């Protein structure tokens, strides 16, 4: 006559960490056309208000 | 005289841009009374659109 007994305890602890980055640049001609007058638009507001307008 | 000490970093860009400018208006007359006012206007227009010139 043979008897027995068993017992187990498995305990796992884990940690993860993921750092994903990216950078996508799209070149379109439509952006160059809109680029043209960004700087010039600054001084249209200066000229309209601050300066004289008759020769 | 015209672009008063304004130079693009790239050599070829600078040469081609200024050659185009001086070729287009070789015989045209300056708009303003003097060459200083015309030079100031040209320099301002160049500085304002320097990024578009660089890209193009």
């Amino acid at each position: 006559l043979r008897n027995g007994e068993s017992d187990t305890k498995r305990n796992t602890q884990s940690q993860n960490e993921m750092n994903r980055t990216g950078l996508t640049k799209q070149y379109l001609i439509d952006n160059l056309q809109k680029l043209y007058s960004m700087r010039d638009t600054i001084f249209k507001t200066y000229d309209k208000e601050c300066f004289l307008h008759i020769w | 005289m015209f672009f008063k000490g304004f130079m693009f970093n790239d050599e070829r860009i600078d040469r081609y841009f200024k050659e185009s400018f001086t070729l287009r208006f070789l015989y045209r007359e300056i708009g303003r009374q003097t060459v200083e006012s015309f030079a100031s206007q040209v320099l301002y227009i160049t500085m304002t659109h320097e990024d578009y010139i660089y890209r193009v």
